[PDB]
């Protein structure tokens, strides 16, 4: 006699083997794959139940996003087959298309553990510092991709919750300026802030915001998106073949 | 290039965070210290840390076990301080070598091991409460507490459950650097090559996938770090351009994608399943399967190869051959 | 910390199994030049004459040889065992019939043992066979012996450190490790397995499912046995200077047929042979060796794998004197 | 065919080579030049596996195996049935992996993000080269490489590990394992944390980034941060094959004994011995 032996040539561990596959595929297909389709769906041109998040300081938001009004494309198709690429009809940086695109999410400045504005300047930020040893961008020149001075540092904007700088903001030469640059787009030297995402003439369009002391989320996305649009559109030299 | 994904070029300092928990706000201990070199690749502030009854019970039980182990290690080299520091990796505390069944083994042969095992269990159970209670003390889900349970459960399997199921303390895992490593092979040998245990393949498939997933996800979030992707809580309840491109990179690559939320369910599950699959493997092992290779052969799953060197007959079965 | 390339690799299993040897040329080269000191067989001699059972007074093993053939053996033995002190190591200067010193009586036993090996254990030594040198290598005390406990160094021609000495108990773990290829396996495979025929090397089941009556509680062998088996294997591997795949397809260590190499079967006959040698020839010698030869439990030096192999798959790389000295076996 | 927020992004450009010619989509899949080359290598490779599986007493997946040549063929060409099939499939596999990588570069390019993912993907491709090309080249023959079969290639790893007595003592392996473990741990923690904040129970308030750091300040006395866990994560996951490659290439070319003995450098030091 043997432990685990059953009818026929069957045994216990053999049965569990099937149960293991059944559970795994059940979880993957009938849960995880459906949890994956909470946004982006339904498709255009199988879904799960709703869910309602109760947000930290008032109000709720629930999967899908049923939105304000929808933006109007500034792009033309390149050919008529389903999978053909599109093409900017204007300046792709100004109509926010392709890698210059942003998300349509509430124009609310979203906040801190305790209500205050989370992304704020140091002239606001009270008690925040630049850590001794790291260089102070205060008053440094911002050198664009063409090598021309696009302007100079004004202030640096901190996350009050994570203690982490996320935007430089600065003056342009010659337009009575000022506007945002995500520091993912900056190379902080000892005497200059190097930016290769856009040319100096193109800082002129960096999305301004209704506020000088605020910054909301659509803003945060509107600002970041345009520099990222420069990686492909700054010159005719970036929509290229690299080779 | 994103120089922020490599290190934080400009670092920020400010007044200490402190979010109140439902209890134990006062049992936080430590004046928070700032390290510049730490803050190049993480947040510079170290401490404070929460004590609380469960936490201190953990260190009490835990230290007790370690003391037992280190003391038994020290005796293996006559308490010679030189040799101990030398032979440390080869030193260990071993489960009973003779077969006492489930009977509590003599102190010199398994006794101290079982006791160190016991205090270690109390130590893990104490820390679990800490992981659980702190979650709902801060009004957070217990997702971490339940993942940590699966790991705790598995350790119990190789530690005492599977021993109890087969009925021998000799099958326990020893304490030590090399000695607990030695167990791995003794256990695999005994049960017919663990490469042929399906739950072993499953557990491996999930562990590797833990590598793949957070290599991909880790790199994904770094790639969209210019769009504030690392801010994920406020990318779940509210979709911005970060996980717009993240969802699309994968949709254009492999034909399907997740959400910024759901990808965390994928990684939590995979990690969980490393432990879930493993535990099931150990339980089945000894209990209902005695040789995983032969088990596979029985079900016709094992591969077979042509002879290179000639076939070798078992000499013990030869006529006239010694015992 | 590392051994420079290239490396010598052999194939012992089907392609793509990663089965085979891994050898470092410099090590291998050094071992040959060591094993090449095997003295050449002595030139042949007069086939005719009275058998020494007529001629000599106290000859009981080699009594059918002629006087010229018999002395030849004595010269060879002298070469192989005690070349430096010569005959007088084992003979009273002017009474060659006298057994008045201890190496004489042992040497008789040793003659029979050698013949025993070449005759009864051809499942192992085949036609390669052994002589006195295969273990002695030119000295009365064989370099690689084992007592009833771990000793260090493995080669007794080497000076032991203080921590290596058996009396220093702080260094017991290392003595155990170095006999098992530096593993932390807490077991001595010599006394457990090779000193006698008491215990079973095999510990892996030959059924898929657990067999009732031997799979629960005190019906079971402790897991410790599989450790010790691992320890024997580590020891044997280092003794022959190879790895597992020289014998096993590690897909299933417990299986023979195509899952094992012809060497594993030969190896099986070696364990059987080594037990024989220890139990019936070497261990009973503690009654004839001086106290200074004996171990701490009154044991005489006994043999393992390494005693003959000394780090090689074949002792002296296959070198033989078998047909050069037929009196050493096999015996009609 | 498209996500609700997708057509916003499907612009031309970001190609490395090909320009507009291959710059298009097939369903949800981007093509590009490296989409075309990938399919080529994948078709060829799978075909070879198929034709090779034609030939053995094959067909059930678990028993199907395509093996390298004998050691005796060295690094030379082998008879297609006696290892040549493996040689070709090997090549196809490398073509597929590298193509897939550069395709990802093209997709990153069009989306205006960092190239971190296809750069991460170079690590497993790299390890595959260590196993199938590098270590063979040092050892002198292709026969040292692992076979393409669901169960058969396990037995390759199994025997290889034992060729060095106890592969566990391989210091390169100890590092590799250490990373695999802690990476699985960190993935469980991190995913678990993010869910805990967004999914905290009942009729809840979704918590904040301050609650995140909070939680790990209390339990272990430190929180690495939101962004830093993702660079830490790529770091641990990558070092599995980054550190492990050392222990693999060291086995054979630079060490022929058992790995437990390798620690003789520490154990055998004259003043401890
Ligand atoms: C040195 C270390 C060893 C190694 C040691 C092990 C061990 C040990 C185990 C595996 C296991 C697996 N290995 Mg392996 N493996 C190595 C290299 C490889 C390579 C390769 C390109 O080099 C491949 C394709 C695989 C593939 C696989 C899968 C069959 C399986 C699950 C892995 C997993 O979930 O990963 C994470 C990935 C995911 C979760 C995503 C899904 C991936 C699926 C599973 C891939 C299937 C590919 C399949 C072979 C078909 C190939 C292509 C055909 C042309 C259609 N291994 C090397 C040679 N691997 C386990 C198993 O069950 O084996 C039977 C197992 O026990
Ligand atoms: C010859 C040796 C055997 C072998 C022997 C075994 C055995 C035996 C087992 C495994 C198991 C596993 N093996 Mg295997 N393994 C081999 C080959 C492989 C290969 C390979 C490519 O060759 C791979 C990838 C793996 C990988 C894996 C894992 C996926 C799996 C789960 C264990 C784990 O992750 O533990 C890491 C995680 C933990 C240990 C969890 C720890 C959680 C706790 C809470 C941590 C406590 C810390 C605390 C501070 C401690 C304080 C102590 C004080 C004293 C108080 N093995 C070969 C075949 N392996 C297991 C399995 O799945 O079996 C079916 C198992 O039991
Ligand atoms: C007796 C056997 C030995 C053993 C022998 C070995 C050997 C030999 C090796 C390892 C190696 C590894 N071992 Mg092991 N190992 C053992 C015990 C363990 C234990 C344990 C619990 O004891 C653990 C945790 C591990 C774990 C590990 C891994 C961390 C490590 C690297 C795996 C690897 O190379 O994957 C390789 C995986 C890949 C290359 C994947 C590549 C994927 C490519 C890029 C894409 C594939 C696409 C696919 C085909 C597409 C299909 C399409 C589908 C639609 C999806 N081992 C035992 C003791 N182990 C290696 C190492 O680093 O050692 C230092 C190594 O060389
Ligand atoms: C697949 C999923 C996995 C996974 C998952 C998770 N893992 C978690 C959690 C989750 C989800 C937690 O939430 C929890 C935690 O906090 O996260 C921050 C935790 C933890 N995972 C630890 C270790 C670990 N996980 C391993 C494995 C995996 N984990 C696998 C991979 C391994 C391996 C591989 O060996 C190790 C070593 C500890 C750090 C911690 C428990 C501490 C404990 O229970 O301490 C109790 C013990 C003590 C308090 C002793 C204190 C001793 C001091 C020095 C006293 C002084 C002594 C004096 C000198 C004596 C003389
Ligand atoms: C250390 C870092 C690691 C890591 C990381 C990342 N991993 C990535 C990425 C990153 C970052 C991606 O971005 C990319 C991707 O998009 O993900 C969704 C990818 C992917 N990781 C896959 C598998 C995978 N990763 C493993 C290992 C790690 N990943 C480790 C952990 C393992 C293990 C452990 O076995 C597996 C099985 C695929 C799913 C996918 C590539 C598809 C491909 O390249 O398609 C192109 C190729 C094909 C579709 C098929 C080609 C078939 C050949 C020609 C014919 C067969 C030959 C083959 C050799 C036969 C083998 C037989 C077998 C039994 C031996
Ligand atoms: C809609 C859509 C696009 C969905 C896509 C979803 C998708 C692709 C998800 C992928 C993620 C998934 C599913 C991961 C799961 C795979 C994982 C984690 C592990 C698989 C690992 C694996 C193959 C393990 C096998 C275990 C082993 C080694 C078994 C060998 C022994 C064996 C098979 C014995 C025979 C078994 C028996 C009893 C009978 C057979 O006859
Ligand atoms: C028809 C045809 C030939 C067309 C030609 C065009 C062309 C190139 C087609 C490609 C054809 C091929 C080869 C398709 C195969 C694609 C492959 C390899 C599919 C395998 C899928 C597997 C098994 C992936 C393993 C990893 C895994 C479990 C993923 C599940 C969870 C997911 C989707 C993670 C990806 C993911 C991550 C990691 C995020 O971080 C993230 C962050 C924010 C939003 C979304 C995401 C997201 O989706
Ligand atoms: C290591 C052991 C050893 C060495 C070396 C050795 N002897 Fe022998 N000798 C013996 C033994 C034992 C016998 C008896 C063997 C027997 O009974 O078959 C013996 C027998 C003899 C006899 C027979 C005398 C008699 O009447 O029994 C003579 C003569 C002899 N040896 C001479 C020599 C010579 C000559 C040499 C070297 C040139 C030599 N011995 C070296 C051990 C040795
Ligand atoms: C030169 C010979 C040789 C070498 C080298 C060798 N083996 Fe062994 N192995 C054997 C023989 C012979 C047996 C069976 C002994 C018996 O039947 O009494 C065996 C038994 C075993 C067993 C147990 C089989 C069972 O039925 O329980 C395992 C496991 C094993 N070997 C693994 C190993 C390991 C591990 C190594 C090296 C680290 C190794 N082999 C190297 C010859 C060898
Ligand atoms: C007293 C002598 C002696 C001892 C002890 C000894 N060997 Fe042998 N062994 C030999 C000789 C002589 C050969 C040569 C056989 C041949 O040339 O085919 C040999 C051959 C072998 C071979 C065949 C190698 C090959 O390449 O064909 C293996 C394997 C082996 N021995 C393993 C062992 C094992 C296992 C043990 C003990 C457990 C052992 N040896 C101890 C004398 C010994
Ligand atoms: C100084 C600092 C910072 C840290 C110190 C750490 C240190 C140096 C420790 C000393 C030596 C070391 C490294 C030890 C490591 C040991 C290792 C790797 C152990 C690994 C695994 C051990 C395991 C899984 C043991 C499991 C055993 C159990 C779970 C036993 C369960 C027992 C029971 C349930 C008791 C119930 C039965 C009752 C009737 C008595
Ligand atoms: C998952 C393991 C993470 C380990 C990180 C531990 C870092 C050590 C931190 C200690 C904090 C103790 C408070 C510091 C002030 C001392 C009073
Ligand atoms: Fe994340």
């Amino acid at each position: 006699m043997y432990h685990g032996a059953l009818a026929q040539h069957l045994d216990i561990a053999q049965l569990v083997w099937y149960a293991q596959w059944l559970v795994i595929w059940t979880v993957v297909l009938l849960y995880l794959r459906r949890e994956d389709r909470r946004e982006g769906y339904p498709l255009v041109e199988e879904l799960p139940y709703p869910k309602t998040f109760v947000l930290p300081h008032g109000g709720t938001v629930t999967v899908p996003r049923r939105r304000p009004e929808t933006r109007e494309l500034k792009l033309a198709q390149t050919d008529g087959f389903e999978g053909a690429p599109l093409q900017p009809t204007g300046n792709p940086l100004v109509d926010a298309v392709g890698p210059a695109s942003y998300a349509e999410r509430a124009e609310v400045v979203d906040a801190t553990v305790d209500g205050k504005a989370k992304i704020v300047p140091l002239r606001v930020a009270t008690d925040f510092s630049i850590a001794e040893g790291d260089v102070d961008p205060r008053g440094l020149p911002v050198v664009a991709a063409d090598g021309v001075e696009a302007g100079t540092v004004t202030d640096l904007w901190v996350d009050r919750s994570e203690h982490y700088f996320r935007y430089l903001e600065l003056s342009v030469a010659g337009s009575a300026r000022t506007a945002l640059i995500p520091l993912g787009f900056c190379d902080v030297k000892k005497d200059k802030i190097v930016v290769t995402s856009i040319l100096s003439e193109q800082f002129a369009n960096v999305p301004r915001l209704q506020s000088r002391d605020q910054i909301t989320l659509r803003e945060e996305d509107k600002v970041s998106a345009y520099y990222a649009g420069g990686l492909l559109y700054a010159t005719p030299e970036r929509a290229e073949s690299l080779l | 290039a994103d120089y922020q994904t490599i290190y934080t070029q400009i670092q920020a300092r400010g007044p200490h965070i402190t979010v109140s928990g439902e209890w134990g706000d006062n049992d936080r201990v430590g004046k928070p210290f700032y390290s510049y070199w730490l803050g190049k690749i993480g947040d510079a502030q170290i401490g404070p840390i929460y004590l609380g009854a469960s936490g201190i019970a953990a260190f009490a039980f835990g230290s007790t076990a370690i003391l037992i182990i280190l003391f038994n290690m020290a005796a293996e080299v006559h308490f010679d301080p030189l040799q101990f520091f030398r032979q440390f990796f080869w030193l260990g505390l071993y489960p009973p070598k003779a077969q006492y069944g489930m009977g509590i083994p003599p102190l010199h042969d398994g006794g101290w091991w079982l006791m160190a095992g016991l205090f270690m269990t109390l130590s893990l159970g104490s820390w679990w409460i800490r992981v659980y209670s702190r979650a709902r003390a801060l009004g957070l889900g217990t997702h971490i507490a339940w993942n940590f349970a699966a790991a705790i459960f598995f350790v119990l399997c190789i530690g005492c459950i599977h021993p109890t199921l087969v009925g021998s303390w000799s099958e326990g895992v020893p304490f030590g650097i090399w000695p607990h490593i030695d167990w791995l092979t003794a256990f695999s040998i005994r049960y017919g090559n663990f490469y042929y245990c399906p739950w072993h393949g499953f557990s491996i498939g999930f562990a590797y996938g833990c590598g793949l997933l957070f290599a991909a996800h880790g790199a994904t979030i770094l790639a969209v770090a210019r769009f504030g992707g690392d801010r994920e809580i406020e990318q779940i309840t509210d979709r911005g351009t970060a996980v717009e491109r993240a969802a699309l990179f994968w949709r254009w690559t492999i034909g399907f994608n997740a959400t910024i939320e759901s990808v965390h369910r994928w990684g939590w599950f995979f990690s969980l399943m490393v432990m879930v699959s493993a535990s099931v493997g150990i339980l089945l092992t000894g209990t209902f399967v005695d040789n995983w290779y032969l088990w596979c052969v029985k079900h016709g799953a094992a591969p077979d190869y042509p002879a290179y060197l000639p076939a070798t007959p078992d000499p013990a079965s030869l006529p006239g051959a010694p015992k | 910390c590392f051994e420079p390339p290239p490396a010598t690799t052999t194939q012992t299993g089907f392609r793509g199994l990663s089965m085979g040897e891994v050898l470092h040329p410099a090590t291998v080269k050094a071992k040959k030049e060591r094993d090449a000191q095997y003295p050449p067989a002595l030139a042949a001699v007069k086939a005719e004459g009275p058998p020494v059972s007529q001629v000599y007074k106290n000859v009981k093993v080699l009594g059918n040889l002629t006087e010229a053939e018999f002395l030849r053996t004595m010269t060879a033995i002298t070469e192989w065992v005690s070349p430096q002190e010569g005959c007088t190591y084992c003979h009273d200067e002017n009474n060659l019939a006298s057994e008045a010193k201890y190496p004489y009586v042992v040497a008789r036993r040793m003659l029979e043992m050698t013949r025993a090996i070449n005759t009864n254990w051809t499942q192992h030594v085949a036609q390669t066979g052994v002589t006195c040198y295969t273990c002695h290598r030119g000295t009365p005390l064989p370099p690689y012996v084992r007592y009833l406990e771990p000793t260090l160094p493995l080669n007794n021609r080497e000076t032991p450190t203080h921590v290596e000495r058996v009396e220093t108990r702080s260094g017991y773990v290392v003595r155990l490790a170095k006999y098992t290829a530096y593993s932390a396996l807490n077991y001595d495979p010599f006394t457990m397995f090779l000193a006698n025929d008491k215990r079973q090397v095999r510990v892996v089941p030959q059924t898929a499912l657990p067999l009732v009556g031997v799979s629960r509680g005190k019906e079971r062998r402790p897991l410790s046995d599989a450790y010790a088996t691992f320890a024997l294997m580590m020891s044997i591997s280092d003794s022959l200077g190879t790895n597992c795949t020289f014998c096993h397809n590690a897909q299933t260590f417990e299986s023979w047929g195509k899952k094992s190499t012809p060497q594993r079967a030969i190896a099986w006959w070696g364990i059987r042979m080594v037990r024989d040698l220890n139990m019936n020839y070497l261990a009973p010698l503690n009654a004839s060796l001086p106290a200074s030869r004996l171990g701490r439990q009154g044991e005489a030096p006994q043999a393992d794998c390494r005693t003959c192999h000394q780090g090689v798959t074949k002792p002296l790389f296959g070198a033989s004197r078998l047909k050069d000295y037929p009196e050493l076996g096999p015996i009609k | 065919a498209l996500l609700s927020f997708e057509r916003k992004y499907r612009v031309r450009g970001g190609t490395l080579i090909g320009g507009d010619l291959f710059d298009f989509w097939v369903g949800p899949y981007f093509v590009g030049f490296f989409g075309v080359s990938a399919i080529f290598f994948i078709f060829l490779g799978v075909s070879l596996i198929g034709y090779a599986a034609s030939q053995g007493p094959t067909w059930d997946p678990f028993a199907i195996s395509i093996n390298p040549p004998d050691l005796k063929y060295g690094l030379g060409a082998a008879p297609l049935l006696e290892g040549g099939f493996w040689q070709a499939i090997t090549v196809c596999a490398l073509g597929a992996f590298i193509s897939w990588m550069l395709r990802e570069v093209e997709i990153s390019r069009k989306l205006g993000i960092g190239w971190h993912v296809p750069l991460a993907f170079c690590v497993p491709i790299f390890m595959f080269c260590v196993l199938q090309v590098f270590r063979p080249l040092l050892l002198g023959s292709w026969g040292h490489a692992f076979p393409y079969g669901i169960l058969s290639h396990l037995d390759w790893v199994n025997n290889f590990g034992y060729q060095y007595l106890n592969w566990h003592y391989n210091p390169g392996h100890m590092s590799s394992v250490s990373f695999l473990f802690v990476n699985a741990m960190a993935l469980g923690l991190h995913g678990g944390l993010i869910l805990s904040v967004a999914n905290p129970g009942d009729g809840d308030k979704v918590k904040t980034a301050e609650h995140e750091n909070q939680y790990f300040r209390d339990v272990v006395g430190y929180s690495i941060g939101a962004l830093s866990i993702h660079r830490l994560g790529l770091f641990l996951a990558s070092n599995i094959f980054l550190t492990g490659a050392f222990g693999t290439i060291a086995s054979g070319p630079f060490w022929t004994r058992g790995w437990p003995e390798w620690w003789g450098w520490w154990l055998d030091i004259p003043f401890w011995s």
